[PDB]
């Protein structure tokens, strides 16, 4: 039991920053498509008006 | 990969149930927000709108300034917060488990072989082995309560 917590501490403690790595990886990419995504709605929205 | 070995990676407390929990929300939230939008910059039809547009030179103006660049709610990786914690969590749980793990094996295998071994000659060195093997047992019982 010591062997085994002994090798899954040290991938536990190697998880924490590769998680909190991807989330903040994550954000800046969900946040890009959304606002191109915005933008691409606003102009689409205004040249259907006009036409 | 691993719910298999992530969701049993910790020990016989049960307070860690709450932080795996949060992780795995996130992380599997954040996969499927990047697979259901689309991986392209923008569509920007302005062949037919400077044609269609009732005002000169407006559909135009807008179209130069949408392709260009604007801004986005992005962070840097000034604020590592879980790196710092991540290598001083291995210093207090990984590398003190491997002083812990080479006294348990080391305490084991002496045990095995006096246990096996006669009642004279290699008994009194066999009977300190048992005074060790007999606190081990103490031991391992005030860690794990």
């Amino acid at each position: 039991d010591q062997v085994s917590n002994l090798k899954d501490v040290v991938s536990t403690t190697k998880a924490l920053f590769e998680m909190s790595k991807e989330t903040a990886a994550l954000e800046a990419e969900a946040f890009e498509l959304k606002q191109k995504v915005a933008v691409a709605s606003e102009a689409k929205s205004v040249l259907d008006s006009w036409v | 990969l691993d719910w298999t070995k992530i969701v049993s990676k910790l020990g016989l407390s049960g307070q860690t149930a709450a932080a795996l929990t949060s992780f795995k929300k996130r992380n599997d939230e954040a996969k499927r927000i990047l697979f259901e939008l689309k991986q392209q910059p923008s569509n920007v039809d302005f062949a037919f709108y400077k044609s269609t547009l009732k005002n000169t030179a407006i559909v135009d103006k807008i179209q130069s300034d949408v392709s260009k660049f604007t801004p986005s709610k992005a962070n840097l990786s000034k604020q590592l917060n879980l790196i710092e914690s991540f290598e001083a969590k291995a210093l207090e749980n990984a590398k003190e488990t491997e002083s812990v793990v080479l006294a348990e094996l080391t305490d084991l295998e002496k045990t095995l072989e006096n246990i096996e071994s006669x009642x004279x000659x290699x008994x009194x060195x066999x009977x300190x082995x048992x005074x060790x093997x007999x606190x081990x047992x103490x031991x391992x019982x005030x860690x794990x309560x």
